This record gives structure tokens, C-alpha cells and sequence, in this order.
């Protein structure tokens, strides 16, 4: 195939994938393995991370009167620090340990920490991104981590569910700011910890706030039947107390079959809109848009009935503000009964709660009930497992990965109108991983399946010989120069021709 | 000693000569000689700090600096903490006084002026039992670098602390709590006694900030075939040395939406500690608790409740008031008042929520009407001290001045501890049945046996306690 450029097949099962934004090097974290590659998927280094003797009943220092056995080391976190050139990789062994490796050569270990940081399960989620935070005012970055309670060890209670963690050499991976009664940390209470689990899907930072996209039970008490919802966890980055820990539910609702709720989110991607799309959402082109793929789920299991939903962060911030304003006006219950018993919202004299509200002592851990709602621009007959968005062309194109191994491209012209223009298999029979990232120019996209990584070209207009094929492909990247017989984008044609119909799009004209 | 009704008095220290009273924006040093103010220390919340309090949804009467923790440090320094309009602060006054340190007090001092909290300054260290959050949903027991598990309901489930005692290298905490102990709990309230070692230094590694010795036991203040439980503890007393037995006296009441009733119970200090030696429901002080195992510390954090309940002295309440209009609220004891026969009786003072003080003793008549020993309550007097509706918050006894200080929200009143001098009639002196008052027959005066000297073989003095009150009167001739 000519659309797929490089293919790298690995020996183990792959877990994560990131691209260095300035050097374009590729880092792949997998089971018992850890690989570094060049921008063309040429292997540079490979690191054996397992297996090692380990039991879930034991920590590194003590092993109760239980035997350590060789167990696999599933990679759970893969991150790059920009200020200090060093790679962060966390494994499942030893209660979720992180190592700090050199960026030029991942084989080198620079710092080994013993702190329990990450889920020690093979399937329990863990989401980690680096963004501004305390202790100092936001000149130092921290690691925001969200971990699911694996429920397999007594040492697991020690690990928070959401926490900020320091990147200082002296205090590596410790909670960033902690005091007697408060800190940069949220635990799930002893009564809900073993029953109410939280699945962390995606994490991102946008406009002085840290975000987590989660799936979880709507209710903690057993008074109601089990319903799974998608939530959005937020914290102010200046906040060194998590006074601003807040959640609102996320609904992706459809007209079809009466009421259809795509309750289970599968993957998320934060990106920028196009000229046309920014007008529909009522935002500037420099603003952020959240792209996410939701799947209707039988219980907690996603079905083959997915949908693509977009959310602007102006409406996300205005929905958080809507839930916060309402609590501080005394209406309703604070929520988040699975942290501590839910007490009523207090009436407050607060007069200037805005989008930047950063939290106070009162109504502090707030659980919003008013959801942010969106109607999907596209629906699909397969389970969608990844999402990525680029606006190199004048239009936004969303790249979507299939659990069956297919890559689909959707072009989004409005909050209402969008449709597929391409669809092909990258690794047939192999679910596409959630970590799917572009090249630095957004010209190639890295698609990772179970055991392979494929460098896929974002557009190829040269393979359209005749012109009815160029405009017929309905590719937003492809137009047709009148003079030369080449299909190519606008920049490739020469406006030397007198007629403005030198380059024509697939919907603006006829060839 | 009268103040407004708006302030809220809390005895923060008491001697037989002086008492310290924390109030709305001041703390008083008051002489027990005439309930006269001797010294004062004012400490007002700043206008910005108390505008923040009203901003967060509180009222004017809540946004004040209610002084609620006092402790004289071993160097002559003075530790003084206040609520500071739901922003608790602690200060260090050094000598009069001058401010030497000011710092946050979250976890060291309540936010609300309610009688919800307690503390004990034991061996130069403050043990605090309060809330650490503005919203009042994070109860803890805190010492220097050691606290209970945040939001762990198996250790503390919405508690109201009533007292704290230092004893034998432990610190005991008395409180009522929500019941999650029984698998079929339904918003029931039970009363606990908790314990922490004073030489606790935290567990190893991550446990280094939490107690390795916190254990609690239920208190049993029940009434036979038809049991009757008083499950909400209201007030305790200091440890009372009644002969060879150390005792703690407590007031209990029934829950709301139940048969209204109050009781007084007493628990041996040895019975309290012995309960921590039995089974756990599904603690020894080691020199370095940081040497314990993760297995051991995690165990005690998952089994903080003992199985056995602390039994009561005589196995029943010493006084009961069921289906009456008023409820008992405070307790104080004058121990070991030697009667005319030479028997020692503890005299018990319990105040009601409508301003009365009940005085009584207990007599353990051996086989008076059956083969099982029968305990009887002898009520000496139940008089009105405070105006008809005002709740008695605390009681402080001064055996020296023969005075009983009654503490309400905005006043202190003193009454006589023993009324021997006041009565002049023979019937009254014997009907009173106070173990300390007896009628002389040479002198017509009803005399106080603390200052008098009987000799066991003289028919001079006359006293009747075991009989009925009318039977005591028949002993009076003519
Ligand atoms: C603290 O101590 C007090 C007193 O020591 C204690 O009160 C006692 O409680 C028990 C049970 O709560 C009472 O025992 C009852 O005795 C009668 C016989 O008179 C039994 O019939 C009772 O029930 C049994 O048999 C029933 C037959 O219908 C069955 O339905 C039932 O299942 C039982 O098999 C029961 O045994 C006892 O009378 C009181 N004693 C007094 C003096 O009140 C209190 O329970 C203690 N508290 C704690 C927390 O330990
Ligand atoms: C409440 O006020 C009273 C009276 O002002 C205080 O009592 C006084 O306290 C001081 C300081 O402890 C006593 O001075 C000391 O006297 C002893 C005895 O000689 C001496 O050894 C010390 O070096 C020091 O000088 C003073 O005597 C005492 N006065 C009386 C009449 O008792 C009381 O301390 C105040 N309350 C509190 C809690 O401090
Ligand atoms: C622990 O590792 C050793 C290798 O040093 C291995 O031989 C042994 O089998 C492991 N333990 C168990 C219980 O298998
Ligand atoms: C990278 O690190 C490994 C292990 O220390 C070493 O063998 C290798 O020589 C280093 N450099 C390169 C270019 O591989
Ligand atoms: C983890 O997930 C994989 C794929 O869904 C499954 O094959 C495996 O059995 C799971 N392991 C556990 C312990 O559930």
C-alpha cells in the first residue's frame, strides 16, 4: 500500500506511544519492553523491563509471611519532561513504580524511585500528563496522575485516585503540595473504594486547568440501579489544596431509536478548530476543542455502536461555571458522595464566580449534576478506540481508529454537518491503540495496533490521475490545478493563470 | 458572673482558687472567691477575616473568635487558640502578655463555638479532637505529626466529643458516634471511649503521619428482661478516686425520636483499659512504633473497634430520669464524703437542661429485700439554680470553698456545695439525707461532719440515709 509509509512490528504487546514534539523521535512502551525509534520508525534502542520476581501482596521492602514469582511489567505511563531532558516510564510491577530515563538514550536510568504511583494491575487505567502546578507559582510543572483502585493489595489504599506530583529532583514523584488537612490529592473513601471504581480515559491541560475524562457509576449508594456515565474531572492548577476538584457529567446524545445515549467514552484528543468550525462553535480559531469517541455500552462493556462528539472548552468552562454558580446559590447537594458523605450546598454571598473560578473552603469537592451535552456529528457500526484531529487544510479532519484495525477520516464542516471521506484497514484484526499522534507537520500519523506501529500519510493527492477522481475523492486536502494535470492542494498550484478557477475544490465546482 | 447570652462560655482551666473562661472575643481569669474578674485577654477577629466568614454562608453570631483552647506551657508561655470566625488560629503569649507566635490551627482548635470538640494538653503536647475543615466533615484526633485517617468512617463517623482524660501513658477520648459497626446499622448513635498511646510516633514509611494505636470501645449504660439503653453520652467528669477504685462518671441520654430519658453511669478506669485487651470487631505502646510491620499497622487501621463493651459500675445506672420534661447535661462529683457511721459516699451533682442541679448518693444495701444486692438512689436535693429555661453546660466543684460553680452559656453561678448550715429544723436535717449533714442533740444545730468530731459511741448526732425520708423524720423526738 502507498498510503502507509513505514511499518514497525514489535515482539510484545504495546501499551503506549508518544512522539517528541521537537525531535520527532518515537517512544513505544509495551509489556516487558520499552522501545525508542527515529521519526521513520527505525529502531534505536530497546529496553527489557521484565519479567521480574514480584507478588501483589508484597512491596519492595517487605514481603509478608507469600512468595515472589515472575510477573510481566505492563507499561502504564510514558511521558517527556521538556525543562529537563528526561523520559518518564512507569511500570505495573512493585506497586506501580516509575523510572526516569535519559531522553537521548532510553537505556540509561538516571533516577529510580520506590514510590507507589501507578496502578499495578494490567488492565486498571492510569492517565498522566505534565502541566503547570504548585508548590511554586506556575513556573514549575507537575505530573497530574489518575489511577484506578486495583483492589489487590493492602498497599493500594495508600495511592490517591487523582493527585498532582512533583518533578523536582529532591522530591521526585511526591505529592506536590500537602499539609495537615488538605493537599493536591483526592482519595476515594474506604466504603466506596472497593466497589466504586473510576476509569480514567484521557487527560489534558487547557487554559490554567487540568482535566480528566472518566467513565464511572452515576451513583455511589445502592438505592439506584447501576448506570454508567462519562464524567469530566477538573482542578485549578494554582490550587494547592484541590479546593477546585469538581466534576460534571458528559453526555453525547443522539436522536436515533428514540433516545440513544453513548455513555462510555473510549478515547480523547485535544486540538484546534478550522475557520469554518470555529464559527459554528462560536470560538476563535486559537481556542481548544475536545474531540472524543463515545460507545453505547451494555453495562461497563462498550458495544459496536459508537459516535464521534466534539466539545468546545468555552462550553465546558461555561458548564462547570453553571454547576458551581448553582451550588454557591444554595441549590442542591454538593455531590461526590464517594469521597465523603454528600452534604447540602451552602448559600453564599459570592458575586463574581466566573470561568476561572479556582475554589474555596466552602462547597469544596463539588459534583455537578447538570451535564454538558452534545449531539454527535457522526455515528459508526464499530467500536471506536482512538481519535486525532488536524486542520492543516482549511477544514478539520478527524482521524478515528477501529477496534477491528480500520482508520477512518471524517471532515467536520460544522457542529451539525460531518461525514466520512476515507476508510481503510491499517492492521486488520488488531485493535488500534488509544495513543495516536501526528507528525510535527501533521503530515503523517502514527497508528499503533496490538503489536505494530504504522506511519500513515495524512493525504496523498498525487495518486489521482484523472480529475473526476481528484474531486470525486471528496478529500479536503486535494484540489485540482486547471493548468497542470496535477491533483494537489492550493499551495502547490501557481496562481499565474488569469482565471480564479485555477484550483477548484470537491464541492465548490465541477471538473 | 454574668455576660451576654450571645457569647458562649467554656471552662478552659479550673483550680480551687481560679477558673479561666473562654468567651466570644476574650478570655477571663476569674476568682472563685467571689466570682470576680481578675484578669482579661481580648482577641478579636480582624474585619477581613470575619467578612470572609459571613461571605462563606455564616451569620453574624458565628463569625467571632471564640476562645476554645488553653494550655500553660512548661516554660511559662501561654498557648491560646480560638475559632477566629471559622478560621482557627493559635497564639503564643509570653510575659503583661505579648504576642510571640501566630499560626494556623486547623486540626488544633474547632471552627464552631459548639461544644463539639475537646482536647488534652498531656506531657507538653496538645491532643486535639475536633474538625479540621470549614464544612465539618473531616473529624480527627491530632497530635504533633500524627492524625487519624482522613474520611475513614470506621475510625470516626460524625462524632461529638465530650471529654478527654490523660491516664497511664494513654489519652482517652469520650464521644458519641454514628453506628456502622453492626451489619444492619440504621443511623444509630453509640458512645465510644477511644485511646492513643502518648509515645506513638507513626508507622513505617507512609504510615509515619498516622496513629498506630487508635482503638475504641462502646460504653454500656443500660438498664433485666426488658433492657433500656441510654446511648448518647453527654458529659463526663474527671477521674474520681473513690477509695481504691478509679471511676469516671458520665451522663447519657436517649436518642431523638425515642422515649426521652437521661441517666448517670460510672465506669471503672480499669474496666475501660481492660476492654482494649479482648477481641477486635470484624494497641500496646511500643518504644518505636516506626518499627512495626505494614501488616500490623494496616490491621489496627482496619480493626479500630473492640468487641467487648465497657460495663458500668453496679451494672446499672446510678440515677435515671425517663419520660420527664428535662434532660441531664453535666456531671460533677464530691468524692468520699464520710458519713456519720463512717461509710464513704460519693456525692453526685448533675445539672439539667432547664437549670436545676440534682444531688444524690447510692447505697448498696446487702440483702435488704432479696438475695441479689439492691442498689438504691438517695436524692438529696433537686433545686433551681439558673432561670427556668437556661441549660446548664458544665459544673466545677471547689471542695475548699464549699462552692459549686454552675456554668451556662453566658454566666457562672456559685451555690453551696453542702447545705448543712442553712437548715435549722430537725426534720429537714434528717430528711435531707446528705451524707455530710447530721442533727446534733446537745446543740440544736444541724452540723457539718467535715469540721465536727463524733466518736462512734455517743448518741449525740443523728443521721438516717438507708431509710425513707419520712422514716428519718420519725427519729426526731417531739
Ligand atoms: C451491658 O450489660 C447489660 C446488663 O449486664 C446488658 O443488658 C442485658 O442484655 C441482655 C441482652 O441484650 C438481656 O438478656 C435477655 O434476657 C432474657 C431473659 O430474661 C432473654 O429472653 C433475652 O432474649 C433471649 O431469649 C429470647 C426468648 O424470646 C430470644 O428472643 C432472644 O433471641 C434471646 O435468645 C435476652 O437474653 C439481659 O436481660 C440484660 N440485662 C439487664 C440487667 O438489663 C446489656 O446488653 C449490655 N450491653 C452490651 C452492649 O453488651
Ligand atoms: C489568674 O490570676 C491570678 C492572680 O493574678 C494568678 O495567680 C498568681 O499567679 C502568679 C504566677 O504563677 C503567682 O506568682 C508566683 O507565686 C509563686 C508563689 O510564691 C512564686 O513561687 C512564683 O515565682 C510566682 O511569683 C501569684 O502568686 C499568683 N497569685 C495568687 C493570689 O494566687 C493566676 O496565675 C491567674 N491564672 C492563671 C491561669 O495563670
Ligand atoms: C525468583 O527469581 C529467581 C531468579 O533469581 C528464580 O529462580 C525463582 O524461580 C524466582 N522465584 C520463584 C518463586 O519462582
Ligand atoms: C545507550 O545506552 C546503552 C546502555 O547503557 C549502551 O549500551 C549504549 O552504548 C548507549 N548508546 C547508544 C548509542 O546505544
Ligand atoms: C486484561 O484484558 C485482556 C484483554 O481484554 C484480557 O485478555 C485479560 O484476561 C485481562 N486480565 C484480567 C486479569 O482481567
Amino acid at each position: 500500500n502507498s498510503t502507509i509509509t513505514n511499518v514497525a512490528a514489535f515482539d510484545t504487546k504495546l501499551n503506549h506511544l508518544l512522539v517528541d514534539t521537537i525531535t520527532g523521535r518515537v517512544f513505544v512502551g509495551g509489556v516487558n519492553r520499552l522501545y525508542q525509534l527515529s521519526p521513520d520508525l527505525e529502531l534505536s534502542e530497546t529496553v527489557k523491563t521484565g519479567p521480574q520476581n514480584d507478588s501483589v501482596e508484597c512491596s519492595i521492602l517487605d514481603c509478608p509471611l507469600a512468595v515472589r514469582s515472575p510477573t510481566d511489567n505492563y507499561n502504564k505511563v510514558l511521558l517527556i519532561d521538556r525543562a529537563t531532558s528526561r523520559l518518564i516510564a512507569c511500570g505495573s510491577l512493585f506497586q506501580g513504580t516509575c523510572t526516569v530515563r535519559n531522553l537521548q538514550n532510553v537505556s540509561i536510568i538516571e533516577h529510580e524511585v520506590p514510590d507507589a504511583v501507578v496502578a499495578n494491575d494490567a488492565n486498571s487505567s492510569t492517565v498522566a500528563f505534565i502541566a503547570p502546578g504548585p508548590p511554586q507559582h506556575p513556573v514549575t510543572n507537575v505530573m497530574y496522575v489518575g489511577v484506578t483502585y486495583t483492589n489487590n493489595s493492602p498497599y493500594r489504599s495508600e495511592i490517591p485516585a487523582v493527585a498532582s506530583r512533583s518533578l523536582e529532583k529532591t522530591k521526585m514523584f511526591q505529592i506536590a503540595s500537602s499539609a495537615v488537612t488538605t493537599g493536591t490529592r483526592t482519595f476515594i473513601n474506604s466504603y466506596a473504594r472497593e466497589t466504586y471504581f473510576v476509569n480514567y480515559v484521557y487527560g489534558f491541560s487547557s487554559e490554567r486547568f487540568s482535566y480528566f475524562l472518566t467513565t464511572q457509576l452515576k451513583h455511589s449508594h445502592h438505592s439506584s440501579p447501576k448506570e454508567y456515565i462519562t464524567k469530566l474531572v477538573r482542578i485549578c492548577q494554582e490550587d494547592s489544596n484541590y479546593y477546585s476538584y469538581t466534576e460534571i457529567p458528559v453526555e453525547c446524545i443522539s436522536d436515533a431509536q428514540g433516545g440513544t445515549k453513548f455513555n462510555l467514552v473510549q478515547a480523547g484528543f485535544l486540538g484546534k478548530p478550522s475557520s469554518d468550525l470555529a464559527q459554528s462553535l462560536g470560538i476563535s480559531i486559537q481556542d481548544d476543542v475536545l474531540f472524543a469517541v463515545f460507545s453505547k455500552g451494555e453495562g461497563n462493556t462498550p458495544t459496536n455502536n459508537s459516535a464521534l462528539c466534539i466539545y468546545s472548552l468555552k462550553s465546558i468552562r461555561r458548564k462547570f461555571m453553571q454547576n458551581i454558580k448553582s451550588c454557591f446559590n444554595g441549590s442542591g447537594m454538593r455531590g461526590l458522595d464517594f469521597i465523603s458523605p454528600s452534604m447540602p450546598c451552602v448559600l453564599t454571598k459570592l458575586q463574581t464566580i466566573g470561568e476561572d473560578f479556582c475554589g474555596l473552603d466552602v462547597n469544596s469537592p463539588l459534583g455537578g449534576e447538570t451535564p454538558i451535552t452534545s449531539v454527535p456529528v457522526a455515528m459508526f457500526n464499530t467500536k471506536l478506540t482512538s481519535v486525532a484531529a488536524t486542520s492543516t487544510s482549511g477544514y478539520t479532519v478527524v482521524f478515528v481508529g477501529t477496534s477491528d484495525g480500520f482508520l477512518k477520516k471524517v471532515v467536520i464542516e460544522s457542529s451539525s454537518i460531518a461525514n466520512e471521506y476515507a476508510s481503510f484497514a491499517v492492521d486488520l484484526g488488531s485493535e488500534i491503540n488509544r495513543d495516536m499522534q501526528f507528525d510535527n507537520q501533521n503530515l503523517y500519523i502514527y497508528v499503533m495496533s496490538k503489536t505494530k506501529v504504522s506511519k500513515v500519510k495524512v493525504f496523498d493527492c498525487s495518486d489521482y490521475k484523472t480529475c473526476g477522481d481528484c474531486l470525486g475523492a471528496r478529500d479536503p486536502y486535494c484540489g485540482w490545478c486547471s493548468l497542470e494535470n496535477k491533483c494537489s492542494p492550493r499551495s502547490n498550484c501557481q496562481d499565474d493563470a488569469n482565471d480564479p478557477l485555477y484550483w477548484v475544490s470537491y464541492k465548490t465546482g465541477k471538473c | 458572673f454574668i455576660g451576654n447570652s450571645t457569647d458562649y462560655f467554656k471552662i478552659l482551666d479550673h483550680n480551687d482558687e481560679f477558673v479561666l473562661v473562654g468567651a466570644k472575643d476574650v478570655i477571663y481569669n476569674v476568682s472563685l472567691n467571689g466570682l470576680k474578674e481578675i484578669a482579661r485577654l481580648e482577641w478579636h477577629s480582624t474585619d477581613a477575616d470575619r467578612e470572609l466568614c459571613a461571605l462563606k454562608g455564616k451569620h453574624e453570631w458565628d463569625c467571632h473568635n471564640y476562645l476554645r483552647v488553653y494550655a500553660l506551657r512548661p516554660n511559662g508561655e501561654v498557648l491560646l487558640c480560638g475559632t477566629n470566625s471559622y478560621k482557627p488560629r493559635c497564639r503564643h503569649y509570653t510575659p503583661r502578655y505579648e504576642v510571640s507566635r501566630d499560626v494556623e490551627a486547623q486540626g488544633l482548635c474547632p471552627y464552631s463555638p459548639a461544644h463539639n470538640s475537646t482536647y488534652a494538653f498531656a506531657d507538653g503536647h496538645l491532643y486535639s479532637a475536633t474538625v479540621a475543615d470549614f464544612s465539618g466533615g473531616d473529624p480527627l484526633i491530632y497530635r504533633e505529626n500524627l492524625r487519624t485517617e482522613q474520611y475513614d468512617l470506621k475510625q470516626l463517623n460524625q462524632p461529638d466529643f465530650v471529654g478527654a482524660i490523660e491516664r497511664n501513658g494513654y489519652v482517652l477520648f469520650f464521644f458519641r458516634e454514628l453506628s456502622m459497626e453492626v451489619m444492619n446499622f440504621g443511623k444509630a448513635v453509640y458512645s465510644r471511649v477511644a485511646r492513643v498511646c502518648k509515645n506513638d510516633r507513626g508507622g513505617p514509611y507512609s504510615h509515619g503521619k498516622s496513629w498506630t494505636s487508635f482503638l475504641k470501645a462502646r460504653l454500656n449504660c443500660s438498664v433485666g428482661e426488658f433492657p433500656f439503653y441510654f446511648d448518647e453520652i453527654q458529659a463526663i467528669s474527671p477521674i474520681v478516686e473513690s477509695g481504691s477504685k478509679s471511676l469516671i462518671y458520665a451522663v447519657f441520654t436517649t436518642s431523638v425520636n425515642a422515649i426521652p430519658g437521661s441517666a448517670v453511669c460510672a465506669f471503672n478506669v480499669d474496666d475501660i483499659l481492660a476492654a482494649f485487651d479482648g477481641e477486635f470487631k470484624s494497641g500496646q505502646c511500643v518504644e518505636d512504633s516506626r518499627t512495626l510491620t505494614s501488616i500490623a499497622v494496616n490491621f489496627i487501621k482496619n480493626h479500630p473497634l473492640m468487641e467487648e463493651a465497657v460495663p458500668a459500675v453496679h451494672g446499672r445506672p446510678l440515677l435515671t430520669k425517663v419520660n420527664l420534661h428535662h434532660r441531664l447535661t453535666a456531671i460533677a462529683v464530691h468524692p468520699q464524703v464520710k458519713s456519720l457511721s463512717g461509710a464513704y459516699y460519693d456525692v453526685i451533682y448533675s445539672g439539667t437542661d432547664d437549670g436545676k442541679v440534682t444531688k444524690f448518693i447510692n447505697i448498696l444495701s446487702t440483702h435488704p429485700n432479696s438475695t441479689v444486692d439492691r442498689l438504691k438512689t438517695v436524692v438529696i436535693s433537686e433545686m433551681q439554680v439558673l432561670p427556668l429555661g437556661t441549660p446548664i453546660r458544665e459544673l466545677v466543684i471547689s471542695t475548699s470553698k464549699n462552692s459549686l460553680v454552675v456554668v451556662s452559656d453566658g454566666s457562672l453561678v456559685s451555690v453551696p456545695l453542702h447545705h448543712c448550715s442553712h437548715i435549722v429544723d430537725c426534720l429537714g436535717c434528717l430528711s435531707l439525707q446528705d451524707p455530710i449533714c447530721a442533727w446534733d442533740l446537745q446543740t440544736h444545730e444541724c452540723k457539718n461532719l467535715a469540721t465536727s468530731q463524733h466518736k462512734f459511741g455517743t448518741k449525740t448526732y443523728l443521721q438516717s440515709l438507708n431509710s425513707t425520708k419520712k422514716a428519718a423524720a420519725l427519729l426526731c423526738p417531739h
